[PDB]
């Protein structure tokens, strides 16, 4: 879909096309916008992310796992990707699977660090950030009204389409019997950003690969 | 009466079980005679590996005509096979070789020359030793002579250094009419011989008035100059910032650093004047030559920049200006006359300096025997100033580099007499072996170093020859005693022969750079991790050599704090500037800062770039190197 991603396109991907509107116009939004979606994890996010990759440097930070990973680090990771960032200003930052609060009063912590440094209170609009979770509800407002100022956008139900033009492609090559249906094995699963049925596919054209 | 048929029931069960010798016999006592499964089963791996073990066999034991006959009819099988996987390696090492490849190339190009070529050049040059690669050079001349795609018999020429094949590819490729390109990198391919021999012969033919025209001087840079201006626009701020924070008359010197090294704008070029005047002596010569490496084109501006500082009333100024006229160009040779002509001072007059600025000058422009026949009265003068024998043995290496096999001539030996004269000022005996390495250079099957090894055996002076001959004499080839010799002298308690001979690793396996990570930086001898972090320079900078530059960078003594920035900026020509802001979080000594600069403005088998810096490993001395250090030509 390119109306939702002709807009995060220019919000993010902002100086590398069409120099005659930021400055000219007066609009300067340096906050970007905030994605949140029920499936989430990626899929179509990801999917808004890969019109960043045509010509620019892309920048992929999946989860919250490599700061829950250690005693005592915090924010020290995000801080070296804000200073690559910074020196990276003309490239894209996508932030997915943000789902730190759903020991634990670190995480307050971090993320009202994560809240106080993605505003920049001593730094002008030199990147952009982008936000992405499974559930809006977990996440505390405090993220939302210095984060998002500019606009904000709302996901509706997963698309069975391209999920099952998804398992058809994995299972072109693989062999299925007639009792094998897609609308319940599609139903069943869910937030799913497309490579854990890509690795339902792989489990089982490998498990299907063991009896050769 | 059919014997025949027991031997290959018997050679099928004893090749169908196990065995090592007992095998082809019955194969070849049975003359085999009277695309199919059993055809693919009984030849393609039963003869494989059973030609194969006769081939290994009677090539290690012995050293026929039935290996030969044997060899050819499973040649043509795996012709018929088609499949030149594990065929063409397991026959390599039984010339053979040459009826193979020229038996084999009859329809395939790609295939053959990309994948027979590809890994067993590689793995030719890497496992493989060397009197077997002349075969592959030659063979590889006559199928890639037969062939198409001409560059690959270029590299046959960077490879071979012979004056047939680039009459030959200038004939084919002179009926095969990019050009200005092929012209590019064939003058960036060739070396110093086949380009004088090239302008020799096609000073005789030339066959166009096109090959001198073209492929000798100005069209290497034609192309490339305006284009660059053209295609690249750089700001301001660069000057302006980092062309601001310039003090203390050494950031200065890396101030003219960055005015030779910047040149698409000339603005820090004409900026006013009496930025000479307030600089020093060397500084004088490192910004008297500035002005001319920013004109490595426009010959006739460079008279009419240069000529202000030429013949002026500082000796530095002129002398650093015929320095500057032997940077702007190498095939001009118009201004040697004014400056080669006197060379007589014979104790401490302008015109040493001047051959300081106008040998090495115009060694940079360069077996010519006249310029060496001038360098006789240079090497015997014996000047206390040690850049005179500097640029006058690098000069007469760098015209020495690449020389059939090298030589043992009264030119090598009058310096090394004259070397053994006086024992005085070591960093003669530091830097006098280095244009004796350069000579050593193009060697094939030269024995210099045992030569060396016998004429030179002295006191560890002579002896740092001798490990520097050492050093130049193994560029790299299978010859793994070298590796475990490398290994057992490697814990020597001299402390400049690790440094220079464990110096050579970065040049020994430059090409396969898997090895090259090792343990060195792990020890307690700094020079040892010195080594290691000159050896990373070579190649665009993974995260594995910036993860050996997080370690490196942080030290204490400024010969290894200065020495990081160096190879940090060889290394990398957005990840650039973020390092340099951990040096400003180290520092913020005066050389850390001013080399620190120089990798601000240096980030933005050629034996051009493999002196330069071989010879500026002995920075940590007075200021009066870094005359030389600023004229460095391996910078593209």
């Amino acid at each position: 879909l390119d109306n939702q991603i002709q807009e995060i396109k220019e919000s993010v991907e902002l100086p590398l096309t069409h120099p005659e509107y930021y400055e000219e116009m007066g609009i300067k939004p340096p906050k970007g916008v905030i994605l949140y979606g029920p499936p989430g994890t990626g899929k179509t996010l990801l999917a808004k992310a890969v019109a960043n990759q045509t010509s620019a440097t892309f920048l992929r930070v999946v989860g919250s796992e490599l700061i829950q990973k250690y005693l005592g680090d915090g924010p020290k990771l995000v801080r070296e990707l804000f200073r690559v960032a910074e020196e990276h200003a003309p490239s894209i930052v996508f932030i997915d699977e943000i789902d730190a609060i759903g020991g634990e009063r670190e995480i307050q912590r971090t993320m009202l660090e994560l809240l106080n440094q993605l505003d920049g209170f001593d730094s002008r609009g030199d990147v952009k950030v982008i936000m992405a979770t499974n559930r809006i509800e977990t996440l505390d407002p405090a993220l939302i009204r210095p984060g998002r100022i500019d606009r904000k956008i709302e996901f509706p139900l997963p698309d069975e389409k391209t999920k099952k033009r998804i398992f058809q492609i994995h299972t072109s090559r693989m062999t299925l019997a007639d009792d094998v249906t897609l609308d319940d094995l599609i139903m069943a699963k869910d937030d799913l950003s497309g490579a854990d049925i890509k690795a339902i596919c792989t489990e089982a054209g490998l498990m299907a690969l063991r009896e050769r | 009466l059919y014997r025949p048929a027991l031997e290959e029931l018997r050679r099928q069960i004893r090749s169908s079980t196990t065995s090592m010798t007992s095998v082809p016999k019955p194969l070849k006592f049975l003359r085999p005679h009277y695309n199919k499964r059993f055809a693919a089963d009984i030849i393609s791996v039963l003869a494989m590996t059973m030609s194969g073990e006769r081939e290994c066999l009677k090539y290690r034991l012995v050293g026929a005509g039935e290996v030969a006959k044997e060899w050819q009819e499973l040649d043509d099988a795996e012709k018929v096979q088609r499949e030149p996987l594990l065929t063409l390696v397991k026959e390599i090492v039984p010339l053979l070789m040459e009826i193979e490849q020229v038996d084999m190339l009859e329809k395939d190009i790609d295939e053959n020359a990309y994948a027979k070529v590809c890994l067993y050049l590689t793995s030719c040059v890497n496992y493989v030793p060397e009197p077997e690669n002349s075969a592959l050079l030659r063979c590889a001349l006559g199928v890639f002579r037969k062939f198409s795609r001409f560059p690959e018999a270029l590299r046959l020429a960077l490879m071979l250094n012979d004056m047939e094949l680039v009459e030959d590819i200038f004939t084919s490729c002179k009926d095969v009419v990019m050009l200005g390109r092929h012209g590019v990198f064939l003058e960036l391919s060739e070396d110093v011989e086949e380009y004088e021999d090239l302008t020799e012969i096609m000073s005789n033919v030339q066959l166009n008035s096109n090959f001198l025209a073209l492929a000798r001087e100005l069209d290497i840079m034609e192309p490339k100059v305006p284009d660059d201006i053209y295609k690249t626009h750089l700001e301001n701020n660069r000057f302006g910032g980092s062309g601001s924070q310039v003090d203390s008359a050494r950031m200065n010197l890396a101030s003219s650093f960055v005015n030779g090294f910047v040149n698409q704008d000339k603005l820090l070029t004409d900026d006013g004047n009496k930025w000479l005047y307030k600089n020093k002596d060397h500084g004088m010569l490192s910004a008297a030559a500035s002005l001319g490496m920013i004109l490595l084109w426009d010959v006739d501006g460079g008279l009419t920049q240069i000529d202000k500082y030429l013949y002026s009333s500082e000796d530095y100024i002129k002398s650093g200006a015929l320095l500057a006229c032997g940077i702007v160009n190498s095939g001009v040779r118009n201004e040697c006359d004014p400056a080669l002509a006197l060379l007589s001072d014979y104790v401490l007059h302008n015109s040493n300096t001047m051959r300081l600025g106008s040998i090495f000058g115009l060694g940079l422009a360069y077996n010519r025997e006249d310029v060496l026949t001038l360098l006789l009265p240079v090497m015997g003068d014996s000047k206390s100033s040690m850049e005179v024998a500097g640029v006058t043995a690098l000069a007469c290496g760098m015209i020495a580099v690449g020389s059939c096999n090298g030589d043992v001539t009264s030119t090598i030996l009058q310096t090394i007499m004259e070397k053994s004269e006086t024992e005085l000022k070591d960093t003669y005996a530091r830097w006098l072996p280095l244009g004796l390495g350069l000579n050593h250079l193009g060697k094939g099957e030269a024995i210099e170093a045992i030569l060396a090894a016998l004429e030179v055996v002295s006191e560890p002076f002579r002896s740092f020859a001798n490990t520097l001959v050492d050093v130049c004499a193994y560029a790299g080839s299978g010859n793994v005693l070298k590796v475990q010799q490398l290994l057992h002298i490697c814990s020597e308690h001299f402390d400049s022969k690790e440094k220079e001979e464990d110096k050579d690793k970065k040049e020994k396996k430059d090409k396969d750079k898997k090895e090259a990570p090792a343990d060195m930086g792990a020890h307690q001898g700094v020079a040892v991790l010195g080594i290691a972090l000159i050896a990373m320079g070579e190649e665009i900078g993974a995260e594995m050599a910036l993860r050996t530059f997080g370690h490196l960078l942080r030290y204490g003594e400024p010969t290894l704090r200065r020495a990081v920035p160096l190879a940090l900026a060889l290394i990398s020509v957005s990840h650039d500037a973020d390092p340099e802001v951990s040096y400003n979080s180290i520092f913020a000594a005066r050389l850390a800062a001013m080399l620190r600069q120089l990798a601000q403005y240096h980030a933005k088998k050629g034996t051009l770039t493999l002196c330069p810096y071989h010879s500026d490993r002995q920075l940590m001395s007075q200021v009066a190197v870094a005359g030389l250090l600023t004229v460095l030509v391996s910078f593209l």
